[PDB]
């Protein structure tokens, strides 16, 4: 039962996190122009449809991380590396040690996912009422499902050893 | 003219401040909404790592 709830969760967390970083509908500011991750597409900006890329230019280390969004992407890279580790349960089975290697990547992506928001909120503010769009809440599901998949992958490793 | 039957003067008129009833969650003011959510997500993150 739990052996199948992990492979379906890896493809439901990686395929869901790659969408949150793709569509640029994270933040809604004010004309009302919806924001994004790498570029914002303006609306009601003296033009019908305009979408231009943002220009970000020892505090310079935070600007490059916000521009080169590696933390919200590194979590997706670890989700696919852990998604193929649990896929190694059929081929080259009876190892009882490759499942533990997936429980580390499933939680290491959650640490790099919460960080990708701290560097995004601190750089956002750095009156004007701004809200979070539906595309920003998708990234939140990429962290909750990253912990349920991190508790279900290690629990199997404990049962296999016991 | 007769004796003044009423005294007056140039006065100031400002908007009366209302009671300003605080919200139900007024105790969550010293920390922003982003801080409270980040604490919860860090709370579950530390717990899973500790397990
Ligand atoms: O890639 C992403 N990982 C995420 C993890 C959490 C949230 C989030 C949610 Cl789900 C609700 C309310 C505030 C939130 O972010 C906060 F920083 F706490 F303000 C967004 C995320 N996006
Ligand atoms: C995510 C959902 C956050 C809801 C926050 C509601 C805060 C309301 C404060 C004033 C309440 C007045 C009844
Ligand atoms: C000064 C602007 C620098 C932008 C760097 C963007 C790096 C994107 C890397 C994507 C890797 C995908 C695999
Ligand atoms: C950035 C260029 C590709 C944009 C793709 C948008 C896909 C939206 C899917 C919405 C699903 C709810
Ligand atoms: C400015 C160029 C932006 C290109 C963004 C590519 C995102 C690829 C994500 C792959 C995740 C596995
Ligand atoms: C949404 C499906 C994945 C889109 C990206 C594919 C790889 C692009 C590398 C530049
Ligand atoms: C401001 C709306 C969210 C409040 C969350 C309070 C969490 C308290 C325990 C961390
Ligand atoms: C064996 C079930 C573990 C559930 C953990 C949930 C963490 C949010
Ligand atoms: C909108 C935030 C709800 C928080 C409920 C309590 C979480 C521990």
């Amino acid at each position: 039962v739990q052996v199948l709830l992990t492979t379906i969760g890896a493809f439901s967390a990686f395929g869901l996190m790659t969408i949150a970083i793709s569509t640029d509908y994270w933040l809604y500011t004010r004309g009302l122009t919806h924001s994004g991750l790498w570029r914002i597409c303006c609306l009601e900006g003296l033009k019908r449809g305009v979408c231009v890329k943002i220009n970000h230019f020892a505090e310079y280390l935070l600007r490059v991380v916000r521009a080169s969004s590696i933390f919200p992407i590194l979590s997706a890279i670890l989700l696919l590396l852990g998604g193929v580790c649990v896929a190694a349960s059929r081929v080259y089975k009876s190892k009882r040690n490759i499942i533990l290697g997936a429980g580390i990547l499933f939680v290491a992506a959650g640490l790099s996912n919460i960080i990708g928001v701290i560097v995004y909120i601190s750089a956002n503010a750095g009156k004007n009422h701004y809200s979070y769009g539906w595309s920003f809440y998708f990234g939140g599901l990429s962290f909750i499902l990253a912990e349920v998949i991190g508790v279900l992958a290690v629990n199997i490793y404990i049962e296999r050893s016991r | 003219f007769s004796k003044p039957f009423m005294s007056l003067g140039i006065s100031i008129m400002i908007k009366k401040p209302q009671k300003s009833k605080p919200g139900v969650f007024s105790f969550l003011d010293p920390l922003a909404y982003e801080i409270w959510m980040c604490i919860v997500f860090a709370y579950i993150g530390v717990s899973v790592v500790l397990f």
